[PDB]
RNA sequence: UUAAACCGGCGUGUGGC
DNA sequence: TATCCGCTCACAATGCCACACGCGCTGCTCGGCC
DNA sequence: CGAGCAGCTACTTGTGAGCGGATA
């Protein structure tokens, strides 16, 4: 199975899962610390945040290699968002500084 | 094709000031529009970039220098 | 998950699925029945003095 | 953009500037259009637009009316996502308690209001009450009343007495509740009281006071008053058809609350009577805290098929919440996935790949291509030419894929090397082709694995996987220094057979002018492939410059070799291939290629010698068959034999002379003993048996067998698997781990019984789920270590700082477990290295210990090298350059940034899948016998004697009063080989400093019962023994010479508890002898349990053992020793019978008897005893009151626990012990791990401290702070004359130090997340995201590789 | 106002590594 | 009135992948502001 | 009239801490 840009939930902007929808495989957690063991700080914030998280950085990335520019533009991930607004729904509040 | 790249460390110690330098370099040279200073045989830009750091005319250095030159050919442009 | 030696011919000890659960899941052997109360049995040749 | 991130407490205000919108109905959404309800769950005026600039009623469309609302709605039209952020409230007519400060154990609200959790749970609930404004009555305010309590003190007091109920009564608790008064009340009663449990009690209290002082918070908060509700989007209804509806849970929930809410709402204004509305807000309560967090409740409450009803708590919580499941590990969209499959003619730099799948991975890069050629002018004519599968698009693709590297990775990821970087090459199929010789680098066989790979997609990302994460580039172990690209079977198998000579074979005896001419004569069949051939050989060797002399000259080779040579390159000398090649020898040799001629011709190298492995085994004729395994001919006569023995041995039991359990320990070691003897008859079988003669009579040779060939090169077979296959397949045990009686008499090549194959799957069925069960606990653990770990990146080259340790080789036990040079090799020591020759500095200090250095130092023979470590590392936040080592893989210098707890973490978790979960037995399923064992000594040196407290006998023996005293041999060298533990009162034979042969009972054992010696002679009377009270009379039957036996603490009664006997060694005056060197009257007083057989008035001699005490003779606790034992180490959980030690030193002494348990009292001679202990009477007492022992010594014999040793013995003392055992651990397997790592994860573990004396500090004593903020803090202390603070540093387990960080994201990543959730949002923490783990949850650059650098820049910008 | 272009949430069971 | 001893509850338990299925019927009562 | 509520388990085990408690 091989996926380049499919369907993507609604609660959380990421890609799918499984081969009977359009859905790409899981980076897991211990691939990303062993990411960490090495450098690749520009590949984890393109792989977990721009190829996966964002869906307004991943078109950006998406029209910039169609453009021929090896340019990456992280942003913020919105599934970080969405936790903050779960912890941010409760009497807990949560807030970036300058 | 560029099987490894010790000797590309050997030269520009910690292994990631490499990274860096190399991303500049093939920033340059993809968007920028520069010239490969050294006859490539069709590959990558990424390894031409890292070639060139391999024969020794690419550092950190010399690369902040190249770029106080196109600083100083933007300010003669603009007079 | 191990086997017990009271498992000679009523539950086959090398037929088990590997992974989550091994043990948990046997085969019933071949001569095996089920018995009036619930229990498993074997059949028994029966042997004389001679 | 943003820096680091505050969390707090939020206020009813805040909710209200959230939210958009009040929603008043349950209702979710109309039921003929989809359209919203106007105020209920699911809103547009509300939340936001269903649809992108489209309103509800659809008036306004255009893009001119975009940012207007509508004139009966009331709606910013403008597009979904707006329905993400926005978010509404609920308005509760009652207020409601947060659970989270409820429940939390311990809770936030019963500390702030001094009351305990089962009072507050009876008055929430309407179970009782609780009184205000107390005033002239004569009940106190913060006590609770119950429903007669409230009855009977409501006619006292009717006006001025105010009692609310629920949470209105706790509000108005929280609202009239001071601060700083209540601060100064405690400070001062803190300063009044001394106590333990008080005082901890008063510090957590002023602490979460402080807190609430300080930081911007209010303790009304915590009482609920407004329900912030969750966007719409993230709680989806979508369109599942029929009255069956695909639902989130959370909707449930939001539903039953605002029912409650409402008929609560319209219950108040009916006039309902009390208790129904009463009962409608303890409803309306349970609905409230089983939306924040259900299970906490007392029940949980359920929606369907008994499913309980998922709350907001653990939405993140669990594998499943978010910061488990979408935000640490989440899916990317370009990933492709297959089984692997074998390449033998791509070099190892190189990689295979499918043809669809690079289609389907690369599609925008492909469009960019053909965009940029004048073929396709839209992306749309370059969609349908791609989709149309035609040829145009392949060039292309060759073109995209020429040198664009993709990362291959692996389901299970256990070390950095499971993840890699790799130059793809276009193979037709579905399946990844991958280079064999990296397949065990990824521990993966190609029985049906699935492996995936993503693409960099980024210039950064690509060079980055080239320069990181190449396989070139990553050839050795980051554990150790073996190279992780070792040769698989095939290869070694293909070399073995290859340089294996023979005696006699086509071409023997000829000359040979060079390999080529060798391969050439191989190819043309006329000579064999091994053959002792003359040749000539022209190497080369490397000279002190750059240079490489050439030389020729003549050796007596094999062809196989010779033709070998043509791969191996110049540098290599010809020793290296002028052998029997197995795997051992080419690990070895490609070692040694790495380090004379580097990395660049190693990579070709060893690819050669996969290509020249295969090819020649694939020439070969290595098979196996049923004449290529022999039967030993001796073995059916050995077990008849044994057979013969057993029956003997049944003969002996049914006659009555042997028993049951020397039975079960004589026939077991006997089978055991026929079984290596038909071992080593079947290992003789397979290499003889197969003698050719030379022109002549037979000879012999290696003499293969096609299976001793696999057995024999270590390419896969094994000597005890071989063993069991041909001989005797050995003894099988039972579930408990008791091996039984009978054995199997049968092997692989004859037929089996059914009874005995029962009895091997049996045994072997439980060996199976040993892997399949242990893999859970390995993750687990390993996720624990790199937990605690990858919170350091080494940052400083060097400290200054001389702190290090000596590092000493492991030669406890056994006689050489480790030679130093493992554990020294590539580190920086920290004092300069001394020659054997005093003051000869060979080594400075700050420098980097190669090859040649620990060569040097091994040709020196230096015993104890004083090197840094990073447990006695200076520096804050991070470690210094100078202060680890090297790399382990690299061979340089260790560089600057990277993070080397992750590599700690893996290289330690990894080994895991080698060890046991659960063992048969640790230390042997006998019982550990009593004092017998044999151990000797096998070197020659000299004796010495450590804490030297003994005196000698006059049988000229030696005898020693102490415990602690251990022996060592020092060499004729003079480094150290041999070490043991000395017991009490033992026999030694020799004296200290004797040079003694190799060989030689050197000391012998006193049984369980435990001895004393006499240190001097002289007579004994019955001191202070009376006939009656102390001792009883129980006369022997075997002897005759009766036995007082002294009663115990436990069994007297308080008539005799005030006595303790005591024996005083007087001489035949009455006079005491005094102690030679001290003026201490000599006694010794007897504890209870003693067994006096010593009689009165009799002339005594040194060393005579006079009370023989019962002992614990074989009850055990030891740990069960597998994959637990490393658990339990990091956990630092205190054993079942630890052994309490001398905090200080001076002299001991007892005190009150049987207070619960005995006390102690230890004087020293500096100051006073502020310092008791209560000690349990169930464990054997070592020292004495006549004995002053050193702090850090045993009072018990026993296990030790860390907590204690750490701060009775050092810093140094408590991880050497750690890395001591745990390397025995990981050696008893087999497994090498360099202990850098154990020693980065316990500097890690103590990272905390504590305070004693707070000082001109502004922390307080009760205060656990993190030991580089305290030792930063009192830098600037000490610059002055005020002193800074007492720090004391505490060990505590790996799964409390991940909690005790002052970043709170680390820790809610972990498990236990709603408690740290809480403490951070209680105290306003703000956590300066300069760590890893946050780093990556953020989404940004890390400040350990690439990163790092740009973050010095970031950290010099801000 | 007009014209052109584009537009899997949960549980369960099984199996594999 | 302080100090251990025992009761009671929270929190946790490899990671992926693949496949498949099932997440109900009818009566009452309450919500009412298009 | 529409929607929501509702009526027709017993072997997990360890580890740990907080809370009686009992006993001088
Ligand atoms: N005449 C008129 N009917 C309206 C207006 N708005 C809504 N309606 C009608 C259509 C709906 O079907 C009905 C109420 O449906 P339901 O009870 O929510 O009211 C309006 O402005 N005028
Ligand atoms: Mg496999
Ligand atoms: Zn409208
Ligand atoms: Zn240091």
């Amino acid at each position: 199975h091989a996926r380049s840009t499919g369907s993507y939930s609604l609660v959380t902007q990421q890609p799918l899962g499984g081969k009977a929808q359009f859905g790409g495989q899981r980076f897991g957690e211990m691939e990303v610390w062993a990411l960490e063991a090495y450098g690749a700080a520009y590949t984890l914030q393109e792989m977990l945040t721009v190829k996966s998280d964002d869906v307004n950085g991943r078109t950006k990335m998406y029209k910039n290699i169609v453009d021929g520019n090896h340019q990456m533009e992280p942003g913020m991930p919105e599934s970080f968002n969405v936790l903050l607004k779960e912890i941010r729904s409760l009497g807990i509040n949560i807030e970036l500084e300058d | 094709a560029r099987v490894t790249v010790q000797d590309a460390v050997e030269k520009i110690g910690n292994r990631f000031d490499l990274v860096l330098v190399a991303a500049r370099r093939a920033r340059q040279m993809q968007v920028g529009g520069k010239d490969p200073l050294v006859p490539e045989e069709n590959d990558k830009t990424t390894v031409i970039a890292l070639r060139e750091i391999e024969e020794g005319l690419i550092n950190n250095q010399i690369l902040d220098v190249r770029e106080r030159q196109e600083q100083q050919e933007q300010e003669a442009a603009e007079l | 998950r191990d086997v017990h030696p009271t498992h000679y011919g009523r539950v086959c000890p090398i037929e088990t699925p590997e992974g989550p659960n091994i043990g948990l899941i046997n085969s019933l052997s071949v001569y095996a029945q089920t018995n009036e109360y619930g229990f498993l049995e074997t059949p028994y040749r029966k042997v004389t003095d001679g | 953009e943003f820096d680091a991130i505050k969390i707090a407490l939020a206020s009813p205000d805040m909710i209200r500037s959230w939210s958009f919108g009040e929603v008043k109905k349950p209702e979710t959404i109309n039921y003929r259009t989809f359209k919203p309800e106007r105020d209920g769950l699911f809103c547009a005026r509300i939340f936001g637009p269903v649809k992108d600039y489209e309103c509800l009623c659809g008036k306004y469309k255009r893009l001119k009316h975009r940012g207007v609302i509508c004139e009966k709605c009331g709606v910013e039209v403008t597009q979904t996502k707006v329905r993400r952020e926005r978010m509404g409230h609920i308005e509760l007519a009652s207020p409601t308690a947060h659970i989270w400060f409820l429940k939390s154990l311990p809770s936030r609200i019963g500390l702030l209001l001094d009351m305990p959790l089962r009072d507050i749970e009876r008055v929430l609930y309407f179970e009782s009450y609780v009184v205000i404004e107390g005033g002239m009555t004569n009940l106190e305010r913060q006590q609770i009343l119950t429903e007669e309590q409230y009855l009977d003190a409501l006619e006292e007091f009717g006006d001025e007495f105010d009692a609310k109920m629920g949470a209105e009564a706790i509000q108005a608790l929280l609202k009239s509740m001071d601060l700083e008064q209540e601060c100064e009340q405690l400070r001062e009663e803190l300063n009044e009281t001394n106590s333990e449990t008080k005082r901890k009690k008063l510090t957590k209290r002023i602490k979460l006071l402080e807190a609430f002082v300080q930081s911007g918070n209010k303790p009304e908060w915590m009482i609920l008053t407004v329900l912030p509700v969750l966007p719409p989007d993230l709680r989806p209804l979508v369109p599942l058809d029929g009255g069956r509806f695909a639902t989130s849970d959370l909707n449930d929930l939001y539903r039953r609350v605002i029912n409650r809410n409402n008929r609560l709402k319209r219950l108040l204004d009916l006039a309902a009577p009390d208790i129904i509305v009463r009962n409608e807000k303890r409803m309306l309560q349970e609905a409230v805290d089983a939306l924040l967090d259900n299970g906490r409740r007392g029940r949980a409450i359920t929606g369907s098929n008994k499913r309980p009803l998922k709350s907001l708590a653990d939405m993140i919580k669990g594998k499943q919440g978010r910061f488990r499941q979408n935000l640490l590990g989440k899916r990317v969209d370009y990933s492709g996935r297959s089984v692997i499959t074998v390449g033998p003619y791509l070099r190892l730099h190189q990689c295979g790949l499918p043809k669809k799948m690079a289609l389907e991975l690369f599609k925008p890069f492909i469009y960019g291509k053909l965009e940029l050629r004048g073929l396709a002018t839209t992306i749309k004519a370059a969609k349908k030419m791609v989709e149309r599968e035609e040829a145009v698009v392949w060039d292309i693709l060759d073109e995209v894929i020429r040198e664009h590297p993709v990362l291959l990775n692996r389901a299970p990821t256990l070390h950095r090397l499971g993840i890699q970087a790799f130059e793809p090459v276009l193979i037709e199929g579905k399946a990844i082709q991958l280079h064999p010789l990296v397949c065990a680098a990824y521990n993966a066989d190609f029985d049906g694995d699935q492996m995936a790979v993503h693409v960099p997609l980024t210039l950064e990302a690509q060079l980055e996987a080239r320069a990181l994460m190449m396989s070139t580039n990553n050839i050795l172990s980051p554990a150790n220094g073996e190279p992780i690209i070792v040769p698989s079977q095939d290869v070694v198998l293909g070399l073995y057979y290859m340089t294996r000579d023979c005696v006699n074979a086509k071409g023997e005896g000829m000359v040979l002018t060079g390999p080529k001419e060798a391969e050439r004569l191989y190819r043309s069949g006329l000579a064999s492939l091994h053959a002792r051939v003359k040749v000539r050989i022209t190497e080369y060797e490397k000279d002190a410059n750059g240079e490489l002399v050439a030389k020729t000259s003549l050796k007596d080779t094999t062809v196989g070799r010779a033709i070998l040579w043509m791969i191996v390159p110049k540098g290599l000398p010809y020793s290296i291939v002028n052998q029997a090649l197995g795997k051992k020898a080419i690990s070895k040799m490609l070692n040694t290629c790495y380090r004379i001629l580097g990395l660049k011709p190693t990579v070709i190298f060893a690819d050669q010698i996969m290509y020249t492995g295969f090819a020649y085994a694939a020439r070969s004729g290595a098979s196996v068959g049923i004449d290529d395994m022999v039967i030993p001919e001796k073995k059916h006569e050995i077990i008849s034999e044994a057979e013969a023995e057993v029956a003997e041995i049944q003969e002996q039991f049914q006659s009555g002379l042997v028993t049951a359990g020397e039975r079960y320990n004589k026939v077991i070691d006997i089978w055991a003993a026929a079984n290596d003897r038909v071992s080593k008859a079947m290992m003789d079988n397979l290499q003889t048996e197969t003698v050719i003669n030379r022109d002549g009579q037979e000879e012999k040779q290696v003499s293969f067998n096609s299976i001793y060939m696999m057995a024999d090169s270590g390419a896969r077979g094994s000597a005890a698997q071989i063993r069991q296959l041909a001989g005797m397949r050995g003894l099988m045990a039972k579930p408990d781990g008791s091996i039984i009686e009978t054995p199997i008499t049968a092997n692989f090549r004859e037929g089996l019984n059914v009874l005995q194959y029962f009895i091997s799957t049996h045994g072997a069925r439980k060996g199976l789920a040993d892997t399949a069960l242990k893999t859970a606990n390995s993750g687990y653990l390993t996720r624990r270590l790199v937990d605690v770990a990858q919170d350091l990146v080494v940052t400083e080259d060097d400290c200054g700082t001389h702190e290090g340790i000596m590092m000493t080789p492991v030669i406890e036990g056994g006689d050489v477990k480790e030679p130093l040079r493992d554990r020294v090799l590539g580190r920086v020591t920290a004092e300069d290295v001394l020659k054997p020759g005093t003051a000869d500095i060979l080594v400075p200090r700050n420098t980097l210990l190669h090859e040649q250095w620990c060569d040097l130092l091994e040709e020196n023979s230096v015993d104890a090298v004083k090197v840094r470590s990073v447990v006695s590392c200076d520096t804050d936040f991070g470690v210094c350059a100078h202060c680890y080592g090297r790399d382990l893989a690299r061979g340089h210098i260790i560089n600057k940034g990277e993070a080397i707890g992750v590599i700690a973490a893996q290289s330690i978790g990894e080994p895991g899948t080698q060890l046991t979960m659960r063992t048969f037995h640790i230390g042997g399923a006998a019982s550990r016998a009593a004092a017998e064992s044999s151990i000797q000594v096998k070197n020659k040196g000299s004796i010495k004697l450590s804490n030297v407290k003994s005196v000698v006998n006059s049988s000229g023996k030696l005898v020693i009063t102490s415990r602690n005293t251990e022996l060592k041999l020092i060499d004729e060298f003079g480094r150290t080989k041999e070490s043991y533990k000395v017991p009490y009162g033992a026999v030694l034979a020799k004296g200290d400093g004797e040079q003694v042969a190799g060989g030689e009972t050197v000391a012998n054992w006193d049984p369980h019962t435990m001895p004393v010696i006499t240190e001097v002679s002289g007579f004994v009377r019955f001191t202070d023994m009376i006939d009656g009270q102390t001792i009883t009379r129980q006369t022997d039957e075997l002897t005759g010479l009766s036995s007082l036996v002294v009663l115990d603490s436990a069994e007297r009664t308080a008539g005799g508890k005030d006595l303790r006997p005591a024996l005083k060694i007087v001489d035949a005056q009455g006079n005491d002898v005094l102690i030679p060197g001290t003026d201490m009257p000599a006694q010794y007083f007897l504890p209870g349990k003693a067994i006096v057989q010593l009689e009165d008035g009799v002339q005594i001699s040194s060393g005579d053992t006079l009370a023989r005490i019962p002992q614990e003779s074989g009850g055990t606790k030891d740990i069960t020793g597998g994959l637990p034992r490393v658990a339990d180490l990091f956990e630092a959980r205190r054993p079942k019978e630890p052994a309490i030690l001398a905090e200080i030193s001076g002299i001991v002494s007892f005190g009150k008897e049987t207070k619960g348990k005995r006390r102690l009292v230890i004087t020293p001679v500096d100051g006073s005893d502020p310092y008791e202990e209560m000690i349990p009477k169930w464990r054997q007492l070592n020292v004495f009151e006549g004995e002053r022992v050193e702090r850090g010594d045993v009072i018990s014999d026993g296990p030790e626990a860390p907590h204690d040793i750490l701060r009775l013995r050092g810093v140094h003392a408590v991880t050497r012990y750690i890395v001591n055992e745990v390397q025995d651990v990981y050696r008893l397997q087999g497994v090498k791990i360099n202990d850098k790592h154990i020693e980065v994860i316990v500097r890690q573990m103590l990272r905390k401290a504590t305070i004693v004396n707070a000082g001109s500090s502004d922390f307080l004593e009760g205060e656990q702070v993190e030991y580089s903020r305290v030792k930063i803090a009192n830098r600037e202390l000490e610059a002055n004359g005020k002193v800074g603070a007492t720090y004391s540093r505490d060990l505590l387990g790996i799964t409390k130090a991940s909690l005790a960080t002052e970043s709170f994201i680390s820790a809610a990543s972990f498990q236990e997340t709603t408690r740290v959730l809480t403490e951070a949002a209680v105290a306003g923490k703000r956590d300066e995201l300069r760590g890893l783990k946050e780093n990556v949850i953020v989404g940004r650059l890390i400040p350990a590789g690439t990163g790092y650098a740009y973050h010095q820049d970031r950290m010099r910008r801000r």
